[PDB]
């Protein structure tokens, strides 16, 4: 439901 | 040998903010297997989309969509909590296989596309031409999205330290820090960067007393 | 112009693993500023290392140094949340000038870096060459940081939210987890990327019933 | 006291 | 160093088709000097023109244009046979000197092209992306510049060797040659890289004792 | 395309001096042909080698050798008139072909080379690598290969002109010119770019009336 | 009156 | 019984 976050 | 089968494009995936995050480099030799592991923006959120991109750009929109599927089922957790962990393969048939596995609820969603997929060749080179033109435009971009998820990460753990702190934060700081937020929380939805640092800067700058509070708790 | 004065390497600063991040981008034109905001990595941290650096391999140890300073007086803070901004400033006489500065506490340090420093033409080229050469081993050795560095997040974002959970947490998740971290916390003493991944990946499979209470708790 | 962290 | 002045796009010469000749490759570190030797295209030429080009495409009409001379008072004879040397010098400062020099009349004629002459950096990276674009458009125009160029070096030489051949040569032989290079001098003012090659191949055909009295003569 | 094929080096053949000459250039699709003409270096040379050459280089026995083969029967002729036209196949399979045919003769001959041959991946790099660090040495001795076959032609040339001149030249300048003709056939027979263009230069010196006579002649 | 003759 | 000559 959101693009993935780099962590 | 005479002759390298070699990825013409990057393939990467679309992160938070729009920008392409590669996992197979341009002029990779096929076959081919990298990982790399991800994570939620949201507390509670429980999926996430693998927007699947071809090429050099490093805006999303700017490169070719190869797919995009979904995870779902992650179980709640705090936000960069859980490890979404993407794999794109290559087979020697020049096949791509990008899975995701969600390493808590063993879940894993693929998509698979066939190696006739995404740019012709005439498009490779005016992709190769257009991320080499616009070299600056796109580290504008990204400088600019790099600031603005160190904007949202600072929002949301400082609402999460001022609920934390409750009592020990003085009414003046409280009062301070939850205005910057708002202030901060508007320039987030904008696409001036000087802005956004300058709410984030307000921010560091009243909020000395709760970083002692939050530093103290732990 | 017959001639441009154009950047012949990269020029950046080590990060967390000993890695290069990049601020100005090898064949870069001269005069040119670039600024990047950076944070701390421990709880309480009162001063940051700047290490500049010359060079395109991914490993800080094997690019040309070309200074480095502290900026110190960083006030207590939780991890990742101090803005230490730092910023790339080559003038018109090929000058370098990097200074960072603390957004909360004003503070700024800065080193200056003559034209003539650095790597001499000949190590230029054999930096290219080398850097060419070993694209395949500073990329593992890049993701076996970018591994590392959420490991460590992990470990540390556990730690506190067990805190925040004291009581919440049932007896059998604290030791689960417990267990887990020690061994999280050893496998980010070595050099084996998928012991870490494997220790990180045990602590997802345990911390589920912690994950809903942070979750909860915001 | 120690590199900078990349956020 | 910090920094690198070097050439951002080839430096040139027009030479015969119309097609650029590099004397100073793209990325080369100023100051330097490079030479290269180059002749007339007629018997009894007396003069030749030194048309300065900068930029990466092969055909010169399509680089920019920095300027042009001639060196006249070439003595008469036959073509390919006078020596002009041709310099290209750019000093510490950025200005490049370019000079012809007969090495039998010992005369030289130069120009000098000052440092901010020719593109400016917009135009650099637009030559940069249209010679990438056009390396097959360009490779085709340099092949037939390359055929047309050896259709007319066997065109001239075939005549020569019709006179100095005189009687030897059977009446049958003459006609069938003649009507050759009159067909091949008619292909060489198209565009058509296989028709002159198909003329060139009907005179290597008809030509064959002719052939064996040049190769008798001497 | 998720992929392509390409020419991981270039393809070519070795001409005069020992240099290699491509007719494939690196990075080239896969299926592609190729041609250009090329002809003999001698007055009633009869056969032609064609030594196969593969990577940067432009010293053809720095390169990946192939394979060689002859084609013969080339009937007699003064040097650099017969048109032996080269052309590179690739096919589809990465099988390269390369084949000579004599215009005049009809005279064909053949190698085909298997899409395993060549250098493997490690030796790829390398090239790619050692091309780089050496783009002086090889320009040099490209520059040095072009003055020796300039001396050679002219060395070639002149001689033919004295011959077709007879008593039209004089005494003295016979002397003079053929004094000249074996210092510069000395010359040509060393590694010295300079003393080679001193020799040139002293008969261009000398031989201005032949170059009249000869330029009369025609 | 022509340009040069690559030799 | 020489390499080629690029013409």
């Amino acid at each position: 439901e959101l693009p993935l976050v780099k962590i | 040998v005479l002759l390298l089968d070699v990825t013409p494009l990057s393939l990467g995936i679309e992160t938070m903010g729009g920008v392409m995050t590669t996992l197979i480099a341009k002029n990779t030799t096929i076959p081919t297997k990298h990982s790399q592991v991800f994570s939620t923006a949201e507390d509670n959120q429980s999926a996430v989309t693998i927007h699947v991109l071809q090429g050099e750009r490093k805006r999303a929109a700017d490169n070719k969509s190869l797919g995009q599927f979904n995870l779902d089922g992650i179980n709640p957790a705090p936000r960069g909590m859980p490890q979404i962990e993407v794999t794109f393969d290559i087979d020697a048939d020049g096949i791509l296989h990008v899975s995701a596995k969600d390493k808590n609820s063993g879940k894993e969603q693929k998509i698979t596309i066939k190696a006739s997929s995404g740019l012709n060749e005439d498009e490779i080179q005016k992709m190769v031409r257009d991320a080499e033109a616009n070299a600056e435009a796109d580290r504008k971009f990204e400088e600019l999205v790099q600031t603005r998820n160190q904007g949202d990460h600072l929002l949301h753990s400082t609402r999460k330290q001022v609920e934390e702190a409750g009592d020990k934060l003085p009414a003046d700081d409280k009062t301070a820090i939850e205005s910057a937020l708002t202030a901060l929380e508007t320039a987030l939805k904008g696409e001036d960067k000087a802005a956004i640092e300058a709410k984030m800067q307000e921010l560091a700058q009243v909020s000395q007393k709760l970083m002692e509070i939050a530093q103290q708790q732990h």
